[PDB]
């Protein structure tokens, strides 16, 4: 019933069900097995980057994943989101513990989108930015077990008071507002998403991952898609 | 710094 | 009630309320008796751009009404939000008319909000633009007789088929998300709106007016708000 | 000719 | 001796140096013979958009050229510009009469440019937007026949009192400060311009078209570079 | 000689002409005797921030300087920029020492400026980050001592090889191109700057600071004006 | 309105 | 202990 598009941090090979054997970043299309993939050197305790970007004129989807001073793990795919997703989406983050766990920590999150129409300069556009993160974030939606406050950042998955991770977690957080993702009229549409997150495993074993998505309004956690679900989809079909 | 697993492999940085 | 921040572009003048004797341009705090006012020289059939700010540190909002190649209208008073509105609020566009009327058209609309905690760089911002309104614009809240989607624009009070304005109406269009407009730890805080107008009357003297307002989250518009009321406020007080 | 009604102030030019 | 890059609005058919033969926009990289082309509804004496889009990640030069309700004429080519052009450049437009003429006149010009390093969140942007040309435009480095005030907008090539357009000529118009376009370290970098134009000819017989391009520092008209060189190339190798 | 508006982070009091009793900070008009001033509790050893605003609606020049989790000092002067500055002008960051010194360490520095002449949303905007300063940053201009690259930051004074500050210096760094900070015909204008500091000083008193400056195109640093002068002033009236 | 010529085929839109 | 000299004054925090 859910119509999901999303870049995984996927911090965990669950060959079976596709996973390289390897961590990896990668796009997925209404399925937890990405259309394509690409090693990524994750490090744990150490804060990283993401980086998505999109436009209507090339109809690619890539994403950058970098951490200070090591290198970058890079993924495209090709893709007309016009085919893919509703007029009116809303974007948001996922992530996820299982049998292992790592904590799922966002420290700041931006996004940007812009459509232009049949009309001279006339362009709408949505942005926001989140650097800090109250105990009372009004304008976030939490699903699952996601939470704010804790140190300004935006715990996604349970961590208790000691700050260690718990297994069998799930949890989201989407923009409160809708997003126009795109239009027949529009000339240039286009969108670019970032975000710092921090990976830690004290057990170091690291599971399950973290993902960028964007999702028809009336969105919610599937049941069971803890682990390596991501939260996302309902069976790894 | 409990370095970590679930991490690939190639060029790195640390101490 | 409700809590209402406004900047009034008042077109009839309700000299048994308060309002000065010619259209005017003010400022309303909790209150349709504006705190401050300054003389608008209104240009009944063209297009209009006004343009709202206000910052933390002079704790000053101003506002300008202009017409383009016209002389301008200015009005500022030294208020401090943080004790007047809710951390969290929201933010729109009311308009109505009664006895009198005229089109309360609405071409364009921009805001702009910035808040630094005490950590630096710390900016949290949201930034929205509207040059188009379609049809169903679910970004947008829509209450009283307010619409979208004609011609690309929001006309916040009824409108007939031709495009004659009618008499008692009253419409308001609040921005989706809730907005952060300021903080305990904010070295600085501000925030600009503007928007395009375009007020048409086919009889004697155009009303009531258009204006921005800051309210709390779950406002709504009071009953009888129409007329001298802008749909803002349940009594004259 | 079309108009600002009751208009009101000074030097000003948007017809 | 010149490094050029650049998005032609070809309106003239040099079929003798590899022109398509009918209006066209095409990427050049240090030639006049474009790596790529597309074919071009080019619509004289109405107001058109031109959108150039590019990124590191992808690395690849895209833009879009459309008129309002018409089509859009796209085109793209994959290009690491970290191979092409010095880490300092400089961004501008130019335009060209020869035998035949058009007016080549620019109502609004903006860009943006972007650069993220080995740093989280440390990035260097410059930005600028025109949508008024003053007389005296000291932020511009006006080159041969180009001016501006004329109805706040800037004519790159000559066009007389009664504003029809003059054969044989040649001007340019570049951003006063040199840009950062790339850089080793640089995790993420892209830039987008965008710019709306009015090609109008009376007698009704277009030539020879409009450029978006970035070059050397100190780069300058070539000689004999009027015509089918579009103010660009010293020949047409 | 030079035009000069500079708001100045006085880390010295020369009560011989002028300055309070205590480190201040401070809004100079064409002249070092500050026009109004405001205490500031200056924290040796730590990175500062400050943050500038203007607009011509209230035509009140203000700065914001601050410590994470410190109190904050803030200064204020009604100022009509119109009929001080000529339309077109520079701005900088200066900086010196004489016979007590102090580092003078810029970490980043933002300026925005918007001007939106009386046609509506014809708005000419420019907007340049500085994040990391490399060693040959060319859309800077560095006069006197300043150099850039070193750690990624920008040092205005003279600093040893250990990192020592040393006494008699003086430096700026001037945007390379020129700024368009008042029209004759504009609804609106405005601008903001932001820049973190970090000034430690080894011997007994840190001297003599920085500050944000806007002057003619041509300016330089006058002869002798280090010190009390900080590189803006021929002499003291 | 001086139509034009160096103006591709197609899909259009006049008067 | 490292230092913010001759300082100036009332509650703030930044060490
Ligand atoms: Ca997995
Ligand atoms: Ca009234
Ligand atoms: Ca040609
Ligand atoms: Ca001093
Ligand atoms: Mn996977
Ligand atoms: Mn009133
Ligand atoms: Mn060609
Ligand atoms: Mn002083």
């Amino acid at each position: 019933a859910d119509t999901i598009v999303a870049v995984e941090l996927d911090t965990y090979p669950n060959t079976d069900i596709g996973d390289p054997s390897y961590p990896h970043i990668g796009i997925d299309i209404k399925s937890v097995r990405s259309k394509k993939t690409a090693k990524w050197n994750m490090q744990n305790g150490k804060v990283g980057t993401a980086h998505i970007i999109y436009n209507s004129v090339d109809k690619r989807l890539s994403a950058v994943v970098s951490y200070p001073n090591a290198d970058s793990a890079t993924v495209s795919y090709d893709v007309d989101l016009d085919n893919v997703l509703p007029e009116w989406v809303r974007v948001g983050l996922s992530a996820s513990t299982g049998l292992y766990k790592e904590t799922n920590t966002i420290l700041s999150w931006s996004f940007t989108s812009k459509l232009k129409s049949n009309s001279t300069h006339e362009t709408n556009a949505l942005h926001f930015m989140f650097n800090q993160f109250s105990k009372d974030q009004k304008d976030l939606i939490l699903q699952g077990d996601a939470t704010t406050g804790t140190d300004g950042n935006l715990e996604l998955t349970r961590v208790s008071s000691n700050g260690s991770p718990q297994g069998s977690s799930v949890g989201r957080a989407l923009f409160y507002a809708p997003v126009h993702i795109w239009e027949s009229s529009a000339v240039v549409a286009s969108f670019e998403a970032t975000f710092t997150f921090l990976i830690k495993s004290p057990d170091s074993h690291p599971a399950d991952g973290i993902a960028f998505f964007i999702s028809n309004i009336d969105s919610s956690i599937p049941s069971g898609s803890t682990g390596r679900l991501l939260g996302l989809f309902p069976d790894a079909n | 710094r409990v370095w970590y697993p679930y991490g690939s492999y190639l060029t790195a940085s640390g101490s």
